[PDB]
């Protein structure tokens, strides 16, 4: 009876469903009483109006297509499926939330496409070693991770204009190495050479012909190539349901967007395909370089993974660039690395070591929460991403969808999908803001007392003044014997304040700067808390003294963000693994740890304590990580037993512990010197005498 | 907020000429007229053999909007030989920059290509032309005998230009020295006196210029943008330039001295590829006579609400202080891909408020990607980051985006109206728009209601008609105005009066105007200007008592003013505008006499009380202090009661408690006016007799220049009565306390050593580390966590040096990380090395101690001691043979001796820790 | 060793006479 739904729901049907999801409204057309027509689903036991004419919508998370996750992506006779479900229907009443979950799997033997962008400038003359026999170099790597491989490549030098181009004596138009007293090729912006095929033979043949050209300035602007290789889908030959790898080789630094003003080029990139039948980027001379933001967009749209295959003098550079294009990797290219002939299976290993969720076309008044179950029922709230995965694993995310108010719009479809995969979960959203009886039984100049009732089904409200269930609320101040208890307890004054109650119905409505409402005018709409001089911290709407936070903000004040990026360490783990992320700032829990991301801890035990647990579960099949089944996920370092050899002193990080068998095991770990921190174990531990 | 967007001046150039790529004002000394300069760097010319030479147009104002080219050259390509031309003017982009000092017009052609006089080439040294009335000279400081991009071959000089106070040209060329970039400055007189049409590379005396640097600085593009201002001591303008590919495409901004071209200050970008330094601007925004730096990064990527990078662009705002340093804030864009920091244009004082204003542009933003210009008003605090006006481009794309706002010029009063104006160019549509400022009017209004407490028993106005008296009163409303600039001398306003507006919503209105017999009255009013508050009067009355109830709510008199803008003709109605931060209405309340006693007058007895319940707050932290207040009115009714809590500078108001039903929720509001700051809580209107209220007010503190020793609040109740209107002021203080949660932590790395040690052999005289033993490392950390800091503390380390005259943990070296100096009572590393269980502490072993002096540790800082030792293996063989395992125990204690908070209670903070290195045999 | 400027590689190398300024002879045939 005396409940929150009995304060604002009494006005109409629309405004009943709007105030709470728990509210229920009865427009019987047969049984009026004088009780509130919007109380609750159960408080309508008496005054039943049960079979119809009870309006109580309930939200629904309805699955329309959930194909089973594929086990392998190699000709499964249909529709390789890496995400389930694929389509959900959402019915949402105002201020109600309904949650669901989504399953993501990186299948084994997924098809791989590789397109190569080669710097063909003069500086690259001493770098063409990396491109001879490339097809045999590429099939040899990827064959271990996939059948059905496809490769292709293109070339780029720079914009063929001044000041980049050699326009010096016309003998330099067709041979820009004229002055060098040798010969090379005329320059070009971006030249598509070989569409993606499965013919390694034609690849090596077409590659061996390639030779360098010449321009003036060290920046070369492959970003023109990266853009066109991404958005010219039919020309490049990208396949659906195949990971798309785009490799970028270059000698030195690169032109960025707005470098073209020196060339008299002031038209921004449109991110449209401009390669045609000549296989040349036609707009190279009319269109500026692309910006990192547009490159990121078009890269995520077309689901392309950008790999920077650059020389060491410039590896630090593109590393810092890759941090501005999330999901891109850098790899050194020099015939001493012991990794150069892989360089890609290592990149594709990285790219598949993480699954992150992205949202497209999300309706504005809708907001989404996220939990993550990354490792065997370890629910991690707030995360839409899982870290350190091997190709083949499966992860799951629990999603909640919330709507503030009710848009009163048509159906809208937004997408939820992994970064870099075609597979997607499409969510169809419909909002149930109006009751069943809307245009069925509504009065106009009748159906009430004196020719004024209108405005809804179930009760008739009257004109601009003198409203009522019997249409007159006369402006006269009829003396007592009419109150209707427009107050809580009848010892309290007329409706809470700001209102002089007339005709048994409070007449507060005293517009000052914000709106006032409620049967007792208890609601304010402008008395919500302030964090710093801004109501609801500026990130939240105010309704009846309660902050209703925006999409990515939470809290009584709406000053706590749902972000986790600022909590992310340089290593990819949030709060360096030693802390919790609350409101975008790491709360370090592990003792002795501090810093922005709990990175600083000089009282923490030496790494010999954390890696001893890996050698116990990997090499002795016991320990903590063995019991929790976390060994294969947490111990991604390779472990190789050695010949009792502990040879070099080069950072020489040696460890020594004592197992349950009272045997003294000792190992060392080469840290990430030329790689990813391998660790060697001395077989034959020291055990006691017989 | 005062630019006229209604009917601005539209200027149009030829199609495809990039008309509007550069704009400026022309304000010569020989004419009281003023003009617009609009560069068309793609326009065609009558120059023979020259396709798309480019023009600079002189645009007439005051009528006809006509633009005629200014002919600087008219000459085709000069010759080096018969068929060997020396220069190439086709596609030279003449007009990509235009600047003007009073009679001088400097225009440049940054794509001007030049054959050298050494070998046949086409080098874009670029050129400039300086016109002064009829005299026209050629300025090409990059066209010299230093060629070929090892030098100035690709200078593209004139890419950016500017003038200083003393008629000195500043020129930027980004291609010099393998695109390192270059700045060049010359006296205008030296430019015109030294001109010689038969000399192509001209030596200018008194020239300033940067030099080539190391090849690491290649491809930095110094001279992309230039602005001028003085930053060190004199009046001599110093040089500012944007270099947006510097610092590994972080971007940078160089400032050079105006007298000898030496490095002065540097600004570095925060994010790569953002183009920090695409544009710069110098102007004084805080009215402190010190010029301030503005730097635009149009491609900056910030974090959206979700946390993803988005290209919104960012403008850096750096305020110059006399110390030489800079207070730099940042200002992000509002729409994605809008390129918000593209152009920055000082406007002078668009409002004539006393603080200069600026305009920032997003040429690719808005609807249909048609360009936006935001204007930001300066105040004493710096720049106001919230725009006060937004200019939207009106022209839709033909082939390329109308880049509305790509070029802007301000700070020139073209209409002589007292307020400067603003040119904006959109070279995508070959147009340039001129916005005219408006005469801001500040208006102060009044409202006087004669006796505010109305008796219904007192009827004196027989005037209603039919000669029956009634209770009446007077509504007197005054209205004064004033405003800088040129604007009509008599202003016309439309005042409206509303009686008892608080219940116009359908309830009865219980006061009417005497003659009109209605709640509403309107009157066209006309005031001249300048502080003579002109007033008018009316008569309102209370309707008959029998006609209504509800005596307790007040009669609110509402007055608003309009100021019809049909005035201010004289050039197409440059209509004035009211001050943006001014109320368009005033209200005042009247009360019906009720329950005021025998004196016929309401006299309250107001009391205010306060209790602590939270007796001490700590210094370093931000403390949830809650005050419980009791406001009583023990006398007669109080009209418009408000609780006034005057807080000091340390305090901020959080809000009212709503989770203790015993405490009443109040409408409180934070107000900062009249040089004070306080919180205003409504206590009832009227606040009836014997009423008691309890409520909670929450706050926050900073302690504001420490050692204050107390925070003071003052509380009193104020009411609009005539007698006994206020309560006694009650001062409540809360004591500042010192709390420092200091801890000491330690770890051994390794924490164990298993004997025997691999590959060890007794050396008679050991030299290397490998000869002595393994490496044991103790690390001690002194971490200050509590809110309050400390100034000084000691730290004492006890170390087990020897046992039975035999070394255990031979300290090799020690390091310190933090505010700390240490000293060991024994020489460290005497021998100069290069590179159950029985416990051994100081109680049973010879100890070596290390004493450390700790400086100031704040709330989240710490000091750390790294001890690198070597296990003396020789000791653990002879008499410690096999079944003797040892625990090498060291300890560290600290004592906090001093705090910066004098005059406060100070409690000693001491603790200790211990660190073991356990040596064990792995046999038996 | 100085780094080449512009769009230029290290020169070439047969012996350390072809290279200058304290660089080396790369096995690939360049300065380095
Ligand atoms: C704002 O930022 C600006 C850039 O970010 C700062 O400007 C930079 O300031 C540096 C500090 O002065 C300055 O470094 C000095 O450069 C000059 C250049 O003159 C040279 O003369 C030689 C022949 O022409 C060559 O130098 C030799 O050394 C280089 C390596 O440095 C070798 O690679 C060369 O082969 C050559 O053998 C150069 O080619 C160059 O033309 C040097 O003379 C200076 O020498 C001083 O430092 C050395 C230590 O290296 C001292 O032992 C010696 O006694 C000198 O004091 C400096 O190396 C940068 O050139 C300059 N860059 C630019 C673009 O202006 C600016 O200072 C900063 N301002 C503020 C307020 O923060
Ligand atoms: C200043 O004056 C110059 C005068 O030379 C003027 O430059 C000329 O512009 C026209 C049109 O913009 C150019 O005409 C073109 O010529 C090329 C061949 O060089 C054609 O390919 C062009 O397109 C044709 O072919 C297409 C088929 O692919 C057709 O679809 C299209 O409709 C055309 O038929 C076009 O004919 C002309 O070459 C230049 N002249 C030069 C560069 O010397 C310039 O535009 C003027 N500038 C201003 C601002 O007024
Ligand atoms: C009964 O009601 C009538 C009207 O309803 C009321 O008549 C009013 O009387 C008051 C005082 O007796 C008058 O108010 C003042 O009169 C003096 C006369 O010397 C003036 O000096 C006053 O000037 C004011 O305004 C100045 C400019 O702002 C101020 O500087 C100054 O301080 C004063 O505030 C003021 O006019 C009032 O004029 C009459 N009104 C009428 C319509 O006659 C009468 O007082 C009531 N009596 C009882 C017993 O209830
Ligand atoms: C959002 O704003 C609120 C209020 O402005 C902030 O809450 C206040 O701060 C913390 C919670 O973060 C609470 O703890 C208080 O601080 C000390 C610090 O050591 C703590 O030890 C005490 O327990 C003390 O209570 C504080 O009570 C709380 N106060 C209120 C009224 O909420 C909150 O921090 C802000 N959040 C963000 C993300 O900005
Ligand atoms: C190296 O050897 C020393 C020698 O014992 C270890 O020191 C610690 O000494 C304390 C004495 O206060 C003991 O801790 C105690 O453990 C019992 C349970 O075994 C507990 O009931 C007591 O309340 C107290 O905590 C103990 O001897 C020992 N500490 C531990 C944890 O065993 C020291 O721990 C050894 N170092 C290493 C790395 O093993
Ligand atoms: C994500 O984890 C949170 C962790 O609490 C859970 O959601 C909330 O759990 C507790 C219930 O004891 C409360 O904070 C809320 O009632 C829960 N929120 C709900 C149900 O929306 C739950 O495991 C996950 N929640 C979501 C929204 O995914
Ligand atoms: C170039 O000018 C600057 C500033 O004008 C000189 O730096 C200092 O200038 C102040 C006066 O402005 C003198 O009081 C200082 O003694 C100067 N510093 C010195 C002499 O080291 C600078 O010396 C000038 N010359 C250069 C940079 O070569
Ligand atoms: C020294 O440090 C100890 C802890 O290492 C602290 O004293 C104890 O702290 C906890 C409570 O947080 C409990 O073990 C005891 O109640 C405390 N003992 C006391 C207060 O005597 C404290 O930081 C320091 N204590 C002293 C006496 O110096
Ligand atoms: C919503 O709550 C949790 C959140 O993860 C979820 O596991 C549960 O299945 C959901 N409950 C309903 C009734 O949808
Ligand atoms: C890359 O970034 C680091 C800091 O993150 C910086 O110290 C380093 O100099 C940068 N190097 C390049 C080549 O950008
Ligand atoms: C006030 O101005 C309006 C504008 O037309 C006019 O209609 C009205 O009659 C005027 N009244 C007086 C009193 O000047
Ligand atoms: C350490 O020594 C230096 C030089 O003697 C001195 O300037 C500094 O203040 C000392 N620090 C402390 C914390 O005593
Ligand atoms: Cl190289
Ligand atoms: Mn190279
Ligand atoms: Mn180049
Ligand atoms: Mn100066
Ligand atoms: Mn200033
Ligand atoms: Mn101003
Ligand atoms: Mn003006
Ligand atoms: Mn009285
Ligand atoms: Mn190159």
């Amino acid at each position: 009876g005396p409940n929150i739904c009995t304060t604002r729901g009494v006005s109409s049907c629309q405004q009943c469903l709007a105030v709470s999801p728990m509210c229920a409204w009865c427009s019987d057309e047969a049984l009026p009483l004088g009780s509130p027509r919007c109380d609750l689903k159960e408080n309508l036991l008496k005054d039943n109006c049960a079979p119809e004419s009870i309006e109580f919508p309930v939200s629904e998370a309805r699955v329309l297509e959930d194909r089973p996750l594929s086990d392998k992506g190699s000709g499964d006779s249909s529709q390789v499926t890496q995400v389930s479900p694929q389509r959900i229907a959402l019915r949402l009443r105002p201020d109600d939330s309904k949650n669901f979950s989504i399953q993501v799997r990186q299948v084994e033997d997924y098809p791989v496409d590789i397109y190569y962008l080669m710097d063909l400038s003069y500086s690259m003359k001493d770098d063409l070693w990396s491109i001879q026999n490339l097809g045999t170099k590429l099939a040899t790597q990827m064959r271990k991770l996939t059948s059905n491989l496809r490769i292709g490549f293109g070339a780029f030098v720079d914009k063929p204009v001044s000041p980049y181009m050699y326009i010096s004596p016309p003998e330099a138009l067709e041979n820009p190495c004229y002055d060098m007293k040798t010969t090379c090729l005329p320059m070009f912006g971006y030249k598509h050479v070989l569409t993606l095929t499965d013919q390694v033979t034609r690849f090596n043949e077409e590659v061996k012909k390639q030779s360098v050209s010449r321009n003036r300035d060290a920046p070369e602007g492959g970003f023109d190539a990266i853009m066109q290789a991404t958005v010219c889908d039919e020309k490049i030959g990208w396949r659906n349901d195949a990971s798309h790898l785009l490799v970028f080789t270059t000698d030195a630094k690169t032109h960025i967007a707005l470098d073209g003003r020196l060339a008299g080029i002031v038209q921004p990139n449109d991110g449209q395909c401009h390669v045609g039948s000549d296989n040349h980027y036609s707009a190279s001379t009319t269109m500026d370089y692309p910006s990192l933001g547009l490159m990121t967009e078009k890269l995520s749209q077309k689901n392309i993974n950008l790999i920077f295959a650059v020389t060491e003098n410039v590896v630090n550079l593109y590393q810092n660039y890759s941090e501005l294009i999330p999901g891109t990797t850098v790899g050194v290219l020099s015939m001493d690395s012991s990794n150069v002939l892989q360089l890609i299976v290592d990149a594709y290993g990285k790219i598949r070591s993480k699954v992150e969720l992205e949202v497209r076309d999300l309706p504005e008044e809708l907001s989404l929460s996220f939990n993550a179950t990354c490792l065997n029922n370890e629910v991690i709230p707030g995360l839409k991403s899982c870290m350190g995965l091997k190709i083949g694993d499966t992860v799951s995310f629990s999603i909640e969808a919330k709507v503030r108010g009710c848009p009163q719009e048509k159906e809208k479809s937004f997408t939820i999908k992994p970064v870099g995969f075609k597979d997607s979960l499409i969510v169809q959203v419909t909002f149930d803001c109006d009751c069943a009886c809307q245009a069925q039984a509504e009065p106009n100049s009748h159906r009430c007392n004196n020719g004024n009732g209108t405005f809804e089904c179930g009760v008739c409200r009257c004109g601009p003044g003198w409203l009522g269930s019997q249409c007159e609320c006369s402006e006269e101040d009829y003396r007592p014997s009419q109150q209707d208890e427009c107050s809580p307890r009848e010892g309290q004054p007329v409706c809470s304040q700001r209102g002089e109650c007339l005709c048994g119905q409070c007449v507060c409505h005293s517009s000052d700067f914000g709106k006032i409402t409620g049967k007792y005018c208890e609601c304010d709409d402008f008395s919500c808390v302030r964090y710093k001089g801004e109501m609801c911290s500026g990130h939240g709407q105010c309704s009846c003294g309660d902050c209703l936070c925006d999409s990515d903000w939470t809290g009584y004040y709406c000053n706590c963000t749902t972000r986790t990026d600022t909590c992310m360490s340089s290593n990819g783990l949030l709060c360096s693994g030693r802390g919790k992320c609350e409101c975008g700032s790491c709360v370090c829990i592990q003792p002795g740890s501090y810093g922005d991301t709990c990175e600083k801890c000089p009282t923490c035990p030496d790494a010999c304590t954390f890696k001893k647990e890996c050698v116990e579960c990997k090499k002795f099949d016991r320990g903590a990580l063995h019991d929790e089944n976390t060994c294969n996920r947490y111990c991604r370092d390779e472990i190789e037993s050695v010949k009792e050899l502990k040879d070099t002193g080069k950072d020489a990080v040696n460890c020594t512990y004592k197992n349950e068998d009272d045997c003294v095991v000792r190992f060392q770990y080469y840290e990430d010197s030329s790689g990813k921190s391998i660790l060697y174990v001395v077989e034959e531990p020291e055990c006691p005498k017989g | 907020f005062n630019l006229d967007v209604d009917s601005p001046a539209e200027y149009s150039g030829p199609e495809g000429s990039y008309f509007g790529f550069a704009v400026d004002f022309f304000v010569p000394s020989a004419s009281s007229r003023m003009f617009l300069l609009v560069g068309a760097p793609k326009a065609n010319t009558t120059q023979p053999g020259i396709v798309e030479g480019g023009q600079v147009l002189k645009c007439d104002w005051s009528s006809t909007r006509r633009c005629q080219p200014i002919e600087f050259d008219a000459t085709g390509n000069r010759d080096y030989a018969k068929d060997d031309p020396l220069e190439f003017k086709s596609h030279q982009w003449f007009g990509a920059s235009v600047r003007s000092k009073q009679d001088k017009i400097l225009a440049c052609a940054p794509l001007y290509h030049w054959r050298t006089e050494m070998k046949q080439e086409r080098e874009p040294v670029g050129t400039c032309f300086l016109q002064d009335g009829t005299k026209t000279v050629e300025y090409a400081p990059c066209r010299s005998q230093d060629i070929d991009a090892d030098g100035q071959g690709f200078c593209q000089g004139g890419f950016s230009i500017d003038f200083t106070k003393a008629d000195r040209v500043l020129l930027g060329g980004p291609g010099s020295f393998y695109w390192q970039g270059q700045l060049i400055s010359d006296q205008v007189a030296e430019i015109v006196s030294k001109y010689d049409p038969n000399v192509y590379s001209i030596k200018y005396n008194n020239q300033l210029a940067t030099r080539t640097a190391q090849a690491i600085f290649d491809d930095s593009y110094l001279g992309y943008s230039v602005a001028v201002g003085d930053f060190n001591g004199d009046g001599i303008d110093d040089f500012v330039s944007g270099v947006p590919r510097a610092a590994r495409t972080l971007g940078m901004v160089y400032i050079y001295d105006g007298k000898n071209m030496s490095s002065l200050y540097n600004f570095t970008g925060e994010q790569m590829a953002a183009y920090f330094g695409f544009s710069v601007a110098a102007t004084d925004i805080n009215g402190d006579d010190y010029a301030d730096v503005f730097i635009g990064a149009p491609l900056f990527m910030d974090r959206g609400s979700d946390g993803k990078l988005q290209e919104v662009g960012q403008v850096s705002v750096s305020l110059q202080r006399a110390s030489g340093d800079f207070q730099t804030t940042k200002l992000n864009g509002f729409e994605v891909f809008a390129r918000f920091g593209s152009a920055i244009a000082p406007l002078g004082d668009l409002d004539q408020d006393g603080f200069n204003d600026i305009a920032i542009a997003a040429p690719y933003g808005g609807e249909d990607k048609k360009g936006i210009v935001y204007i930001f008003n300066g105040r004493s605090t710096g720049l106001n980051a919230v725009p006060s006006q937004i200019l939207e481009g009106q022209w839709a794309a033909r082939s390329m985006p109308p880049s509305f706002g790509y070029s802007m010029k301000g700070a020139t009063d073209i209409d002589k109206n007292g307020y400067p104006d603003l040119i904006v160019g959109a070279f995508g549509v070959d147009r340039a728009i001129l916005y005219r400022a408006r005469p801001v009017i500040t208006v102060n209004a009044g409202l006087e209601v004669y006796p505010s407490i109305l008796n219904q028993d007192n009827k004196t106005c027989s005037l209603p008609g039919t000669a029956l008296k009634v209770s009446c009163f007077n509504v007197r409303f005054c209205l004064k105005a004033d405003g800088k600039g040129v604007l009509p001398r008599k202003l016309n306003f439309q005042v409206e009066l509303l009686l008892d507006k608080l219940k116009q919503k359908g309830a009865i209105r219980r006061a009417l105007f005497l003659y009109s017999r209605s709640p509403s009255h309107s009157k066209n009013m006309t005031i001249s200007r300048g502080g003579l508050m002109q007033c008018e009067e009316l008569i309102a009355y209370l309707r008959d008592e029998s006609e209504f109830r509800d005596k307790l709510t007040p009669i609110t008199i509402f007055m608003e003013y309009r100021l019809d803008y049909r005035t201010a003709a004289d050039t197409t109605g440059l209509q004035p505008i009211l001050n943006q931060f001014t109320p368009a209405n005033i209200s005042r309340q009247a009360h019906i006499l009720l329950d005021c006693g025998e004196d016929n007058v309401c006299k309250p007895k107001l009391e205010v009380s306060v209790d602590s319940d939270q007796k001490k707050i700590y210094i370093g932290d931000d403390n949830p202090l809650t005050l419980i207040v009791k406001a009583q009115n023990q006398g007669e009714g109080a009209y418009e009661a408000e609780l006034i809590v005057s807080i000091p500078l340390q305090a901020d108001f959080i809000g009212v408690v709503r989770n203790n039903e015993a405490l009443a929720r109040l409408s409180c509001a934070f107000k900062t006016e009249n040089q004070t700051r306080q919180v205003v809580c409504d206590l009832g209107n009227p606040m009836k007799a014997g009423t008691q209220l309890l409520a909670g007010l929450r706050f926050s503190v900073h302690q504001q220049s420490e050692m204050d020793t107390s925070v003071k609040f003052d509380l009193q109740i104020q009411s609009s009565n005539l007698f006994d209107k206020v309560s006694p002021v009650v001062s409540h203080k809360v004591d500042l306390a010192v709390l420092a949660a200091v801890e000491i932590r330690g770890v051994s790395s390794p924490d164990h050593v298993f004997l025997p040690i691999p590959n060890w052999e007794h050396k008679e005289n050991p030299e290397t580390e490998e000869d002595v033993g393994p490496v044991v490392q103790h690390i001690y950390e002194l971490r200050n966590n509590g809110p309050s800091s400390f100034s000084k503390a000691m730290l004492h380390l006890q170390w087990p040096y020897k046992y039975n005259n035999n070394t255990l943990l031979y300290i090799l070296h020690y390091d310190i990380d933090g505010p700390m100096n240490c000293t060991s009572d024994m020489e460290i590393n005497p021998l100069r090395i290069k590179i159950d269980i029985h416990t051994l502490g100081c109680g049973v072993a010879q100890c070596l101690k290390i004493v450390c002096q700790v400086g100031r540790l704040d709330r989240g800082k710490s000091a750390i001691l790294y001890v690198k030792s070597l296990l003396w293996t020789e000791t653990f063989m002879n008499k410690e043979n096999q079944n003797h395992s040892y625990s090498l125990k060291s300890s560290a204690s600290f004592n906090v001796i001093e705090f910066p908070y004098k005059n406060l209670p100070i409690e000693d903070i001491t603790n200790s820790t211990l660190v073991t290195t356990n040596v064990t045999w792995g046999i038996q | 060793c100085p780094r080449p400027r512009g769009d230029n590689p290290p020169l070439t190398c047969k012996q350390d006479s072809d290279c200058l300024a304290g660089c080396v002879c790369g096995p690939n045939g360049f300065c380095g």
